[PDB]
């Protein structure tokens, strides 16, 4: 590999160059409006999400096939942790691009979206309270991208470590003790599996607005749809 | 021939 | 509360002792079955897992320091988490099989009978290989079992809750640094075990679906207690 | 329900 030979330092540099930009929506509500934009955001993120995933260190050393798998098992996970990220400094609202803000009001529009909204307005007060930091972000939706599909399979666990020992290393340069360091590191991941909650839910909730065909959708996304049944 | 497959490529 | 001043041993013996039993199944091999009647015996053993579930529950520190709401709704979020966490723990030494009673090995092959639902069985298998890959330890076993009980429902609703988790995690990497692991392998494991929660929830969401589709078949018997949890979804 | 009467038992 390669991913494995880097520091730390280096480990935290490389992804924080992957990142994608915040990009904007093609905005100039209801269940068509709500959904057309969310879908059209959806499908642009997608195609960075697929560049930035090729520049996580250890990830193009896999087959193509197991990065086909491991995209589609948490495409979802990684638009949800991103999208709850952007929001952080805006309590009660979610960016979904800088200029388009919504309220949990507006998840009402959309029907079964409302308790998406309000998962991951949690899940953003939660990294609020917690003062997650860019650095350790990053570092979670590398952990995301590599760990959610893992068990429908070492190389992959050996980065998984080098990903814990940075996050460890981040917390350490900020100083906290080695208490504080585990007792975070065990917060920060338990958040994982409630990412992963949303993404189901959220899976369950696009099949659903496929079905009922409100709104046409790209052939990328009812592709990475499709993989989930 | 999955989209994700040619993008994953590119 | 009372839990909060416990020491990470106490911590351990109070989970141990709270252990739930393993059940055994009225499977007979003399008797045919079809994958109806097959999923009865499932969801029969399941419906009795979860009456010493919620009673085990009550035993994890902090839990009765809860509200009623709170309790019912942490246990309506993390209900198939636990009894799919304690299925891949039962089978870690059975290799391509889950050991779901001690009278009831089913290997995989045997988990097409039923459709939709060998993917579930794949994804258990999965998890349990992991368990034998790590080499799981019964301690840090129950104390991942009260976490998913604790963490599961959290963000749908509570300082106190964050608490006890911390309290836990302080347990695992006792077990850990006990155990002579260096300061870097604990962190690593740390994140290995909770790594698997975020698996486990997958599966649970992923068999609920399921089990509203069996229920909207009508052609497995689903008990009452059954019936309401999946709703509480 | 059920579960509400389980636990307060």
């Amino acid at each position: 590999s390669l991913a494995l030979s880097l520091t730390a330092d280096q480990m935290v540099s490389a992804l924080l160059d992957a990142e994608p930009p915040i990009l904007y929506s093609e905005y100039d509500f209801s269940e068509a409006s709500m959904m057309g934009l969310l879908t059209n955001l959806a499908d642009r993120e997608l195609v960075h999400m697929i560049n930035w995933a090729k520049r996580v260190p250890g990830f193009v050393d896999l087959t193509l096939h197991d990065q086909v798998h491991l995209l589609e098992c948490a495409w979802l996970e990684i638009l949800m942790i991103g999208l709850v990220w952007r929001s952080m400094e805006h309590p009660g609202k979610l960016l979904f691009a800088p200029n388009l803000l919504l309220d949990r009001n507006q998840g009402k529009c959309v029907e079964g979206m409302v308790e998406i909204f309000d998962m991951l307005l949690a899940t953003s007060s939660r990294f609020r309270m917690m003062n997650l930091q860019g650095e350790e972000f990053v570092c979670l939706k590398s952990i995301i991208l590599l760990n959610s599909g893992v068990y429908t399979f070492d190389h992959i666990h050996r980065v998984l470590d080098k990903i814990t020992d940075t996050l460890i290393h981040l917390m350490a340069k900020a100083g906290l003790t080695l208490q504080q360091q585990h007792q975070r590191l065990a917060q920060l991941l338990l958040i994982l599996s409630h990412i992963r909650h949303m993404s189901n839910k959220g899976m369950e909730h696009l099949y659903s607005m496929k079905c009922k065909n409100v709104v046409p959708l790209s052939d990328l996304l009812l592709e990475m749809l499709d993989a989930h049944r | 021939h999955k989209i994700l497959h040619r993008l994953l490529q590119d």
